């Protein structure tokens, strides 16, 4: 072999419908749908969950 | 044989924090105002913000300058938050110069007739060293909603430029709307309501033009619903 030439590459993966997500206490579940923030139950203060 | 909601007085608390009343409600029309008010506001208000960055010694977002400690993907998060109004142009280039120690605040930036900057101490980034210095230049744009990068991706439209930074816009200014309607005791009935917004924004849009704005789309909405063509 005379010679290499290593390259990396870096990506940039946001969260999206699909992937999974889990708890410490065993609970899993992959993400079902993004809801809006307005459709969100809120408490009278008015912060959604 | 109706009654009809007048906007009265808006109590400002804080920069941010806002309250809104409408006295002469109807019966049964509190619950109904207050929740479509509620959905406009959270969703269409238009407002500015930054989408992509240029700065000078820096080829790509995971570099790093000397003499910062942040690094330059968190000076971009930094950047998201900055709160601006822009008055009548669409896009402004804003000038950040700044040399030596200390936090280069936004009250730095190049002061421009058409733009304000809400909070001029809101912290951009920390220098460490006597001959480090930092120029940019931030592109701002208007908009509504949310448009990540990877979506306008699509429409790159020559990026050639590797010093580009492209930033996630989050075109909308108000954080949070709650509204309550309670007993409007006037002076000649029994039972009326008035319903009172209280509105918490970055301090971009003032309340009243963003209640106009609101009821204007949904009358817009309401006036499509009128005619109906059956034909």
């Amino acid at each position: 072999v005379l010679k290499i030439v290593k390259v990396y590459l870096a990506v940039k993966r946001r969260i999206q419908p699909g992937d999974k997500m889990a708890g410490r206490h065993g609970n899993k579940g992959v993400i079902s749908k993004i809801n809006p923030i307005e459709d969100m139950p809120y408490d009278e203060n008015g912060t959604p969950v | 044989e109706f009654l009809k909601p007048r906007l009265v007085d808006i109590e400002q608390v804080s920069s941010t924090h806002a309250k809104v009343t409408l006295e002469p409600l109807e019966r049964g029309f509190g619950h109904t105002l207050g929740n479509a008010l509620r959905r406009i506001l959270l969703s269409s208000m238009p407002g500015c913000a930054v989408t992509e960055v240029e700065i000078d010694g820096v080829l790509h977002e995971y570099s790093t300058k000397e003499g910062v400690q942040e690094d330059i993907l968190e000076i971009l998060l930094n950047l998201k938050g900055l709160a601006v109004r822009v008055q009548g142009k669409d896009e402004v280039i804003l000038t950040l110069n700044k040399s030596g120690i200390g936090p280069v605040t936004a009250a730095d930036i190049t002061h421009d007739g058409d733009v304000e900057i809400v909070k001029p101490q809101h912290v951009i980034c920390h220098l460490t060293d006597e001959n480090a210095s930092i120029s940019m230049r931030i592109k701002v744009q208007r908009g509504r909603g949310y448009v990540p990068a990877s979506t306008r991706i699509h429409s790159e439209e020559d990026e050639r430029p590797i010093g580009r930074l492209l930033v996630d816009a989050c075109y909308s200014p108000v954080e949070r709307i709650a509204y309550n309607v309670e007993a409007a005791r006037v002076e000649q009935r029994t039972d009326l309501d008035k319903l009172v917004i209280e509105m918490e924004t970055n301090g971009t849009i003032d309340p009243e033009e963003a209640i106009r704005r609101a009821a204007t789309i949904l009358a817009e909405q309401l006036e499509a619903f009128v005619d109906l063509r059956d034909v």
